[PDB]
RNA sequence: CCCCACUAUGCUUAGCCCUAAACCUCAACAGUUAAAUCAACAAAACUGCUCGCCAGAACACUACGAGCCACAGCUUAAAACUCAAA
């Protein structure tokens, strides 16, 4: 009675979410560069969001935040290209901080 | 009220006035800015001629007629003859892309006239006569 | 000739600023393509020449729009180096 | 075999295709109010689909309607009828100052 | 002139884990500095040239 | 003596053959391991070609029966104001809670779709769930 | 070449003439994307089938013959001498 991969995939939260456009997700700040926050939210690629002007100092490494997802991976095919160009990051909008 | 660049439409009731005269009653300065000359005629709203000036009538000849300073001088001359006849506010109707297109308007202002509107009436045929063949230069 | 006058291509002057009124008129005629049209009509452009220029202009616009899109897309990573030293 | 395997079907999350503002509406040459929304106020020039946002089919219907209305005596050619200047601006063109 | 010592033993195994970079001393220094910058984050002129 | 023709066969075949011909005096350290435990595919260079005409990749879109229920729920009620926590492997969203109730009621014999969807919303409201219709 | 003037002509009608870098310089139809991807460039590489066409350059969009409302015309289209290239 070993769970199969097909079973893990069917019942995974990322599978259950459906499309990522306009979906609220909880992310975690793991790396900071000046006012650039690198946030992991459970997907393949992280998103990079600028530090909000209000309560900017509350955003530190490990701080959990709320995001509105737009794309799990930013990719586009440009004219004269056989494949897609990817920037290796997700597109998301930082809304604020998640608190209990 | 906010400013509208769209001219007042005749027959409608606008509040705009210039010396007690409506837009339909303001005289018209007709500027023909050609490639080698500039002609300016001021007429009344009833199509009565009031003043005429061109770069040629101001003593410019050959390539000197096709200059901005020549058109500016022609505007001043037409403004002077028009101001004597009682013209202050004018509607500018310019046809052509010659060098005296903008300079001719400056001369009208320096001559004492107030421009309340600018209208382009450069003839554009919608399909018309075949223009002369291209030049090999 | 048969239309009403002082409606088409007519801009009103504000506060005696005739320079700004003329610039607005010129911008109107430029955006509608009349200035380029009048210029091209001074001498007759032959049909084979018009098609060649129209084809070149349509392909240049496509290439310029496509090159702008690529730069916009590839400028997201212009942020500071996150892993400096590695 | 296995219940958790994927199943073949059509995309359930697919979004509908985009539609132009005039998709599903009759374009008549007598409706000069509608036609006037797609011509230049200063020059009467018909706007390209990159300005009107219309699809190929409605861009064509609008163009044919304007041309018919103009020469039949319903619509001016050299300018937008001033009566229709305060109608909703649906065209992506910025002109004044 | 100072001579670099052997970079491997008799068995042929290089001593330094960054040997195959060709710049093991330079990249070992960058590796040490990059690691220190990380630990600080986890924790948090006139007379010299 | 060796072979750098990386596009002719594989490192195993090129090494095996030169060993037989006596070109290589000794076998490389990895040869005996590769022989005992070879990879599933022999690593031979191939040039990726582009598909043309009626050739299409065999990869299939991954869909599930419940995805139809998810599309309707997002259309009717939108995305829940509750935030997904994709780090928790056992996270359940409002849609997933809706899907499970919708599945339970279907197994009770109900077969209508429009009726099976309205009864599901009522059950969750009874349980205290917030379902704000988008329109 | 540049500037001005003006004619045949561009237009309509009724007849002719039948030529274009008449060119996506891509014959029609059918099929394939796996092989080796493929001289180069153009426009990814081929298969089946059929018609038309080609066989060093130049002579030659020529000569003669023939047909044609064409009569300084068009279509079809060589040979001799010449070269080792084109
Ligand atoms: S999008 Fe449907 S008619 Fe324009
Ligand atoms: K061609
Ligand atoms: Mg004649
Ligand atoms: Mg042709
Ligand atoms: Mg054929
Ligand atoms: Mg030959
Ligand atoms: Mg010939
Ligand atoms: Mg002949
Ligand atoms: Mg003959």
């Amino acid at each position: 009675n070993v769970e199969s991969f097909a079973s893990m995939l069917r019942h995974s939260p990322l599978t259950q979410m459906g499309p990522a456009k306009d979906k609220l997700v909880i992310g975690r700040i793991f790396h900071i560069v000046e006012n650039d926050l690198y946030i992991d939210f459970g997907g393949k690629f992280h998103c990079v969001c600028r530090r909000p002007e209000v309560d900017g100092e509350k955003y530190q490494k490990g701080t959990r935040v709320r995001l509105r997802l737009l794309d799990l991976e930013l990719t586009s095919r440009f004219l004269g290209a056989t494949t897609d160009t990817t920037v290796l990051e997700a597109n998301a909008v930082l809304l604020g901080i998640q608190e209990s | 009220t906010k400013f509208s660049i769209y001219p007042p439409i005749p027959g409608e009731e606008s509040s705009l006035r210039w010396a007690g005269k409506k837009f339909e009653e303001i005289p018209i300065a007709h500027i023909k800015a050609s490639h080698n000359n500039t002609q300016i005629q001021v007429v009344s709203a009833s199509n009565e001629p009031l003043a005429f000036a061109s770069c040629g009538t101001e003593g410019f000849r050959n390539a000197k007629k096709g200059t901005g300073i020549a058109a500016q001088t022609a505007g001043i001359a037409a403004a002077a003859r028009a101001k004597q006849k009682g013209v202050i506010h004018i509607r500018v109707v310019v046809k052509g892309l010659g060098p005296g297109r903008l300079s001719a308007m400056h001369g009208l202002i320096m001559g004492g006239l107030e421009v309340i509107s600018i209208t382009d009436n450069t003839p554009i045929p919608h399909x018309g006569c075949r223009p002369r063949k291209a030049r090999k230069l | 000739a048969k239309h009403l006058k002082f409606i088409a291509r007519t801009v009103m002057v504000q506060e005696g600023n005739v320079e700004s009124a003329y610039r607005t008129l010129n911008r109107i005629l430029t955006m509608d393509g009349l200035i380029e049209d009048i210029k091209h009509r001074r001498y007759y452009e032959k049909p084979c020449r018009r098609r060649q220029r129209e084809s070149y202009e349509r392909c240049r616009r496509i290439y310029n729009m496509e090159m702008a899109r690529k730069i916009n897309f590839l400028m997201r990573k212009n942020r500071a180096d996150p892993w400096q030293g590695c | 075999s296995n219940e958790d395997l994927p199943i073949s079907m059509e995309n359930p999350y697919k979004e509908p295709l985009k539609k132009c503002i005039l998709c599903g509406k009759h374009v008549d040459y007598k409706n000069v109010q509608l036609l006037s929304q797609f011509v230049s106020p200063f020059t009467g020039c018909i706007y390209g689909r990159h300005i009107t946002g219309l699809c190929g089919k409605k861009q064509k219907e609008i163009t044919k309607a304007i041309k018919r209305a103009q020469i039949m005596g319903f619509m001016p050619v050299t300018y937008k009828d001033p009566a229709y200047l305060k109608d909703p601006k649906v065209c992506n063109i910025r002109y004044r100052e | 002139p100072r001579q670099r010592a052997i970079q491997w033993g008799e068995d042929g195994r290089p001593f330094h884990y960054l040997f195959y970079t060709g710049k093991q001393s330079y990249y070992s220094l960058m590796h040490d500095v990059y690691g220190m910058l990380l630990n600080l984050e986890k924790h948090q002129v006139i007379g010299s040239r | 003596a060796g072979s750098r023709l990386e596009t002719v066969g594989s490192i195993f075949s090129r090494t095996r053959d030169l060993v037989r011909a006596g070109v290589l005096k000794e076998k490389p350290l990895w040869f005996d391991v590769y022989d005992a435990f070879p990879p599933l595919r022999e690593p031979v260079f191939q040039r990726p070609r582009v598909r043309y005409g009626k050739a299409k990749a065999p990869i299939q879109d991954i869909w599930y029966h419940e995805d139809r229920i998810r599309a309707k729920f997002y259309s009717v009620y939108g995305s829940g104001q509750r935030a997904f926590d994709l780090f928790n492997p056992n996270f359940k969203s409002t849609c997933q809670r809706f899907v499970e109730k919708y599945t339970e009621l279907q197994k009770l014999g109900e077969t209508d779709e429009e009726k099976l969807f309205v009864e599901t919303g009522k059950a969750l409201l009874a349980e205290g769930v917030i379902l704000r219709r988008v329109g």
